[PDB]
RNA sequence: UAAAUUAUGGUCAAUUGUUAGUAUUCAUAUUAAUUUUUUUAAAUGUUUUAUCAUUUUAUAAAGGUUUAUUUUUGAAAGAUUUUUUGUAUAAAAUUUUAGGAAUAGUUAAUAAUAAUUUAUAAUUUUGAUUAGAUUGUUUUGUUAAUGCUAUUAGAUGGGUGUGGAAAAAUAAAAAAAA
RNA sequence: UAUACAAUUAUCAUAUUAAAUUGUUAAGUGUUGAUUUAACCAAUAAAAAUAUAAAUAAUUUUUAUUUGUUUUUAAACACCAUUAGGUAUAUGCAAAUAUAAAAUUAUAGUAAUUAUAAAUUAUAUUAAAAAGGUAUUGUUGCCCACCAAUUUUUAUAAUAAAAAUAACGUGCAGUAAUUAAUAUAUUUAUAAAAAUAUAUUUUUUUUUUUU
């Protein structure tokens, strides 16, 4: 019981899912970042988890940060069960600053935390 | 203000101001107004665990007036029934039914007001007529 | 509430076997007794659960379960845009209809 | 609590038991609860100038 | 350390702070207690970082200085008076001529006034202490100062004359200080707070243990009692008088 | 006792550790919540 | 109940030991006198470890190996372990 | 020489400063963690404009002029003749509204008086909190909804960009301030609040604004894990504006939506309705697709023209079917993880992979 | 700050004991923490931290062969440039030059 | 924002240590266990057949796996005179170590391609991969009780690939074509 | 061996809604010499004063930023050493009591606990009256480190670390305790510890409502 099942009704656990567009670099592959819940009975009280998806869309139309609707299916690569069932909310900014020959989105600034001290100066 | 600390309720807070003024002996208390809030006053006011209230549709807060009897409070203890808002307590109709059981004698003492999927605020004794379970908010006697 | 109530081994604490029929058809189960690898250590997963709890049919209104607020109906509300509050009007989370729930007959 | 657990001492049971409370687990916001200090100041002579596409 | 105590000691006293700590707090700054009953956004006292205290200054009138101050309070007393309705007499014509100035009606009432605490306005801290040190901010306190009239005098009347202001009293019409005052004053509250016996909330009713006040509520149409309202209160008055405990 | 377990002021009322005890998980496992996936008891 | 004490016994209740050294050791005070401490060895998992237990059994004739079980605390400090019987 | 050394005499509570010995003065971040070591180019040129003065556009006379003709049809029966009567009162709704001279003094209100007395209310004399009030209220105006709109994402957006500069160049002059270091990051951090509800707004805005004032760096998402997670992009969730684009003026809805009882994707209802939604695609994408595209052509052109080869090829193939670790499709073999799915082999029988997992699941 | 500034729990005294430490338990501790930081004075150790090195994991300088107080036991196994330039580290550390900012000197720094 | 009755209903929650100034779930208690006792297991030769062959007879050896294990009817059941169909291999959840860093025959598209196809690839601090320990999601004990504390065992790669399905090299207690 | 924290108030190290930052002033020569100090020794002595308002409240800064170490003595005081000097106070680096915790010790296997506050303790110039105890028939009371043997665990730094411990030899560190103690910082060293820079009372108090 969360807000996945609460709009769909699932033939199987985890057919329909709800989530963002994280990410394409992969042709006709779309990364989805999706909340499922979690409940610890000893507090009474539930928490999010969150999982990435490989889902795919032919015909290439999510822009990363789009809202999409996600479905299980047929085995199509090694890792994607997945296909974008519907665009919920588009990106118009997204699509509007690809148009302009920018990225979609603006690259992360740092990567990853590391044990060492980077010194770069200039 | 952190992220340990409990997330607070307008029923927690309430059910301690009521304490608290009724431990320095007040008249008067200003408390938040709420649905349940206020439906769990209008409880304890049918139960004459509390002389009166008012709510005068002011949108954050109503007044309830305390009632002392012999010297001390009407009130033993009031106690809400969560600390979180992130828990939430669900009474079955068989755990409510129990409450009212002291060992083979009927108790109606004791007073515990729940929500209903009615959205209504109810002692667990009309509760247990009507056979519906409620989401638990305090006990009081 | 005791102790006899932990044994589910008794049939009057277990919720009945005909519920995984009602939810996949009957007669379901005697296909996957047959299967190659079974019971070792896994059996085809056998869903028994009262059927005023199933996530897939029953909502907000008959099962307790999803109207908990702080996180299901939480986020549920925030993306639909309803006001809502920890203490709230209705019985999910809301204290009242979004825009289009008020501007459009459904 | 079995006193095998973690270890010799209690405490160190419940030490272990707030990494997996619910009101405690890692988020956007709370990050890297279980090495935060390894990671500090990581970062401060490591200059990166941010990413400007757009005028 | 040497895992054993050296010296054999031991202190018979059992200061009631060291034991019930779920109770008291021994811990400078945090010495303002508990109390729920205040209006700031923490039931902890001592986490409020809005109105700091000042132990040395502070509650003459209100007793101890931890508690809040007189216009402050959301919580009051049996036999203390409870706030003054604010005005910013012509409305009680209707009562008695010699009835003078109403308890709670005052001029100047402020729910919100800074009180002046030394820690907050006056800080020493960061000096010796000296006779004139210590930052100040007179924000607090309204000017002494004969700067603030001399510089603002105008041939021009003030703000009352120029009439500048829309609204008025946020409730609209009030019968105590906008419009006028019929009938009767009830000072306790005990009109203000009574539950309605009635599915209309045209009659209520406020019970004690053995007595019983049924209050006629239709200040419309000047009390007059409808048919409805009428066989319903011959309802309530019999069902108040043939009570067991009345 | 600053290195040390804390204690309640008073005792807890039964009634309510009774009542905050609905949905624990033997009163799921009654309910039929988790999925029977292995053979179990023979 | 103090788990550590019991590090030897390796979750069982009794060990089985033998003898080596028999010497003698002072108790804290205010408790005077010699108390015997026999050192003992045993193996698990082909690792030969070295026990040290109070001696508080009767030795008839001369005998090799002796069973270990757990105590409350004695005089001396530092030896967990008591003996039962020799055999 | 190669990397700094810490030295850490352990009875001392700190170490003695690294040897190469860092910069003398300590870079400025932003709230991210990028350095900035100066203004860029168009922040600069909004203080160099900002200080020597700012002015009311002329845009503002006009809708004056257009909206109370009346009004505009007395101030110009009038001009510099004193005027006991303001009626250019509707020009000037808010307090705030006129910053041309100091005190909100409106120009039209200096006709009567001396020239001294408008040389000392004028913009030259203003102190300098008093010119970035009055830079924030005509950028405020030119992006309000209405004359009292404060609250409104633009408006935000636009005086805590402007905020964040004077702070910034503050910092640039006088080193060691933390007080204000600290203020510029909350600002920062309210403004990154303020934009991303805007574009969820009114794009459009958004963009111009981050192209006057050049904030785009605070824009940018912090580091790669939180965004991975797509907790970047869940932020336009709990803001409320996730669901608010309001299509039809944009992206025709009917090839946004899969079919249910179909089962067919968006992509699909999309083709049979003979629609196109694509994205604009970079290089990549286009020259990995048009390599693809052409693969049957090159082929037919390859076994019609040179069939030796081919059957050489295929020779490999056929014959290679039949060596190799499993020549049929069971459950083992037609795993799609096999390192995953059996975990049990990786370390003793199965050497192929040193790993368990290489991809989400 | 990397050292610690106590040893043990120094702050052990009954709930609501309005001070941090008591004299009793404050003076046995600034016992053991007097004893460790002689020891560190009179071994003359050295730690340092490297950029581009897990930094949890600090080379003891003090352990080097060349920098080693004991003529007996083995001291430690560190990259011969690094090692070269933590010993000219070191060494140049030790005397004031005028304009750079002053630094506290001992016997056993050196 | 009013009370309620045609009256005990819808079937039992109930806590037992003789301590040693005080603060803190910690020695000596009961229940459950190991200490502790031969009233439930068991021996080798499976069996037909058309003869050097061919039919019947499919998960207890070990290794140590925590994003992990998943599948058909073509065998038998099984009934007509012969051609008989379609549905399956995929996933989602739950996953341990006091003091925590990078992993890799490697992702996605093309296709019954490529030991050098194309690409701005994939896993990781929302805790990965190695490495320790460990047989995974109806089984126990204590208890008035959200808890704490157990649950065995059984799926260990390929290399003339038989068979419906690899589960195929002692170790039954499954009647195996009169 | 298993067998039920708190959630109304809990002091050592995981901060977070905040208004600061910047100011060029002062002070110096007449003359024949015992100043300072409980006491020594070097040897011109005078001095560095001004700022309020304003900054809006909350929702994704935790790899970012941040908690008294600072160029210039040709300027002193002060401090450290001793007639021969050093040093003389926030431009590098530096998270850190203001508390989110589960019996003491101990680098998280060592010993079996520890810590604690009001009983009791004869001399402080009132027309005799205010006072502290790590001891417990109580100063002939207790305790503190180094310096040998041994015992035992390990994450082996001049001479490993830690814990048990009842010798020998130094002293006299602590109980307002013979220059009060306590914490941080820096230096120093037969050993407790000692010097200086800051905070502070688990140290004993001495008290001008415009003169
Ligand atoms: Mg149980
Ligand atoms: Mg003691
Ligand atoms: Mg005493
Ligand atoms: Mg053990
Ligand atoms: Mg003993
Ligand atoms: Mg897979
Ligand atoms: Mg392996
Ligand atoms: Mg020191
Ligand atoms: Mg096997
Ligand atoms: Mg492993
Ligand atoms: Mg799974
Ligand atoms: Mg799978
Ligand atoms: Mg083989
Ligand atoms: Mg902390
Ligand atoms: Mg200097
Ligand atoms: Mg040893
Ligand atoms: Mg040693
Ligand atoms: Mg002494
Ligand atoms: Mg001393
Ligand atoms: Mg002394
Ligand atoms: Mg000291
Ligand atoms: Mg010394
Ligand atoms: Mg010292």
């Amino acid at each position: 019981y969360d807000l996945t099942s609460l709009i769909f009704n699932q033939p199987r656990q985890g057919s329909d899912k709800i989530g963002y567009v994280v990410g394409t670099s992969m042709l006709k592959t779309a990364v989805v970042a999706t909340n499922h819940m979690v409940y610890y009975p000893k507090f009474n009280q539930r928490v999010s988890r969150t999982k990435r998806f490989f889902a795919h869309d032919e015909d290439l139309a999510c822009v990363e940060g789009d809202l999409v609707h996600i479905k299980q299916c047929r085995k199509i690569s090694k890792y994607k069960h997945y296909y974008v069932f519907s665009i919920l909310e588009p990106n118009v900014e997204g699509r509007e600053r690809l148009k302009l020959g920018l990225k979609a989105v603006p690259p992360p600034l740092f990567g990853y935390p590391v044990s060492r001290r980077i010194v770069k100066l200039n | 203000r952190r992220r340990e600390e409990n997330l607070y309720t307008p029923i927690y807070d309430f059910c301690h101001r009521i304490r608290e003024a009724t431990e320095q002996r007040k008249r008067f208390v200003v408390v938040p107004s709420t649905i349940e809030t206020r439906g769990c006053a209008r409880v304890m006011h049918d139960h004459g665990l509390v002389a009166g209230f008012r709510d005068f549709h002011n949108d954050r807060a109503f007044a309830v007036e305390l009632k002392y009897f012999q010297g001390d409070s009407t009130i033993n203890v009031i106690e809400p029934c969560s600390y979180d808002g992130r828990t939430e307590f669900e009474w079955s109709p068989k755990m409510m039914r129990r409450l009212l059981n002291t060992h083979g004698i009927h108790n109606r003492l004791v007073v515990y007001i729940c929500r209903t999927a009615d959205n209504r605020i109810i002692d667990h004794i009309h509760a247990v007529k009507e056979n519906i379970g409620g989401r638990g908010l305090m006990m009081v006697h | 509430s005791f102790k006899y109530a932990t044994k589910l081994q008794h049939d009057e604490m277990r919720q009945p076997y005909y519920i995984h029929e009602k939810r996949y058809g009957i007669f379901s189960n005697e296909r996957n007794i047959a299967k190659a690898r079974r019971g070792l250590p896994f059996i085809t997963p056998l869903y028994t659960k009262h059927m005023n709890l199933w996530d897939t049919d029953t909502d907000a209104s008959n099962n307790r379960f999803f109207r908990g607020y702080y996180y299901g109906q939480r986020e549920l509300h925030q993306l639909l845009g309803r006001p809502h509050s920890l203490e709230a009007t209705n019985a999910d989370g809301s204290n009242d209809l979004s825009t289009y729930e008020a501007n459009t007959s459904q | 609590i079995a006193h095998w657990y973690c270890g010799h001492k209690f405490r160190h049971r419940f030490m272990r038991d707030k990494r997996f409370h619910p009101s405690l687990q890692a988020s956007h916001d709370a990050r890297n609860r279980f090495s935060k200090r390894r990671h500090f100041k990581t970062n401060r002579w490591n200059y990166q100038q941010a990413y400007r596409d757009m005028p | 350390l040497k895992t054993l105590d050296v010296r054999e000691y031991r202190p018979l006293a059992m200061p009631i702070e060291f034991r019930f700590y779920q109770r008291y707090a021994n811990h400078p700054n945090r010495q303002s207690g508990i109390q729920f009953l205040t209006h700031y956004n923490t039931h902890q006292r001592f986490r409020v970082n809005k109105d700091y205290i000042d132990y040395m200054h502070w509650g003459k009138e209100q007793g101890q200085a931890r508690l809040p101050h007189r216009h402050q309070r959301v919580a009051f007393d049996f036999n203390d008076q409870l706030h003054p309705t604010r005005i910013g007499y012509a409305w009680f014509a209707s009562q008695d001529p010699t009835f003078g100035h109403h308890p709670d009606l005052s001029s100047s009432f402020d729910p919100n006034y800074r009180v002046f605490s030394h820690p907050e306005h006056w800080n020493k801290m960061f000096t010796k202490r000296r006779p004139g040190e210590g930052d100040i901010d007179l924000s607090v306190l309204p000017s002494r100062s004969l700067l603030g009239p001399l510089m603002a005098h105008s041939d021009t009347k003030g703000i009352p004359y120029f009439k500048v202001d829309n609204r008025g009293h946020s409730n609209g019409r009030v019968p105590g200080v906008n419009a006028p005052f019929f009938g009767e004053f009830d000072q306790k509250m005990m009109q203000a707070m009574s539950r309605p016996l009635n599915a209309n909330r045209t009659i209520t009713g406020n019970d004690g243990r053995f007595s019983k006040t049924i209050m006629i509520n239709e200040p419309q149409c000047n009390q007059a009692l409808s048919a409805k309202t009428a066989s319903e209160l011959s309802k309530e008055i019999d069902k108040a008088t043939n009570a067991v405990y009345s | 006792h600053r290195s040390g377990k804390a204690r309640a002021f008073v005792f807890r009322d039964p009634s309510l550790r009774m009542m905050r005890a609905g949905s624990g998980y033997q009163q799921l496992r009654r309910m039929g919540m988790p999925m029977q996936v292995g053979m179990g008891w023979r | 109940l103090f788990f550590l004490r019991m590090w030897f016994l390796y979750g069982c209740c009794l060990r089985f030991v033998l003898f080596v050294l028999c010497y003698y050791m002072s108790p804290r005070l205010p408790s005077s006198g010699n108390r015997r401490v026999l050192y003992a060895v045993f193996y698990l998992y082909n690792f030969v470890w070295m026990l040290r237990c109070f001696f508080c059994c009767f030795i008839g004739l001369v005998m090799s190996l002796f069973i270990i079980e757990g105590g409350g605390f004695v005089d001396l400090p530092g030896v967990k372990y008591y003996t039962r019987i020799v055999s | 020489e190669h990397p700094a050394i810490w030295l850490w005499y352990p009875w001392r509570m700190n170490p003695e400063p690294p040897t190469p010995h860092m910069p003398q003065r300590r870079a400025l971040k932003n709230v991210h963690g990028a350095v900035f070591n100066d203004l860029t180019p168009v922040q600069k040129k909004r203080q160099e404009q900002m200080l020597y003065g700012v002015n009311i556009p002329e845009t503002r006379q006009m809708k004056f002029e257009e909206q109370h003709p009346l009004l505009a049809g007395a101030l110009r029966k009038l001009e510099g003749q004193p005027k006991g009567f303001p009626f250019w009162y509707r020009k000037y709704p808010t307090r705030r509204h006129a910053y041309e001279y100091r005190f909100s003094i409106p120009v039209e209100m200096l006709d009567g008086y001396n020239d001294d007395v408008k040389k000392a209310l004028s913009k030259g004399m203003m102190s300098i909190q008093e010119k970035q009030f009055a830079q924030e209220a005509m950028y405020m105006e030119r992006y309000a909804e209405h004359d009292f709109d404060t609250t409104s994402p633009a408006v935000l957006a636009v005086k805590r960009a402007l905020k964040c500069r004077v702070l910034r160049n503050h910092l640039l002059t006088n080193p060691h301030n933390n007080i204000i270091k600290t203020v510029l990051a909350n600002t920062e951090r309210k403004l990154n609040h303020a934009l991303r509800r805007l574009r969820k707004v009114d794009f459009k805005k958004y963009w111009e604004i981050i192209r006057d004032h050049d904030v785009q760096d605070i824009l940018q998402p912090p580091n790669l894990v939180t965004y991975r997670q797509g907790s970047y992009w869940k932020y336009d969730w709990n803001a409320g504006l996730a669901i608010s684009t309001n299509l039809a003026d944009v992206m025709d809805p009917r090839g946004l939506n899969g079919c249910v009882e179909t089962g067919r994707s968006r992509s699909e209802v999309a083709r049979d309705l003979g629609l196109s939604y694509t994205r604009p695609l970079h290089e990549n994408e286009k020259k990995q697709l048009s390599h693809q595209a052409v693969y049957y052509e090159r082929l037919a052109k390859f076994k019609m023209e040179q069939p030796e080869a081919a059957r050489a090829m295929e020779r490999e193939r056929f014959v290679r079917k039949f060596s190799g670790m499993f020549v049929k499709m069971d459950i083992r073999s037609g795993a799609p993880d096999f390192p995953s799915t059996y975990r049990r082999l990786l370390g003793t029988k199965v050497v192929r992979w040193a790993s368990k997992r290489h991809g989400p699941n | 700050r990397w050292a610690a500034k106590f040893y043990g729990q120094v702050t052990f005294g009954p709930r609501n004991y309005p001070y941090p430490s008591s004299r009793w338990l404050a003076r046995r501790f600034q016992m053991k923490k007097h004893r460790i930081i002689k020891r560190f004075r009179f071994r003359r150790y050295k730690l340092a931290a490297v950029a581009n090195l897990p930094f949890a994991k600090m080379i003891r300088v003090g352990m080097l062969p060349e920098l080693k107080s004991s003529k007996t036991k083995r001291g430690d196994v560190v990259d011969p440039t690094l090692s070269g330039q933590l010993v000219s580290a070191v060494k140049n550390t030790g005397e004031k030059r005028k304009g750079q900012r002053t630094r506290p000197k001992s016997k056993y720094q050196v």
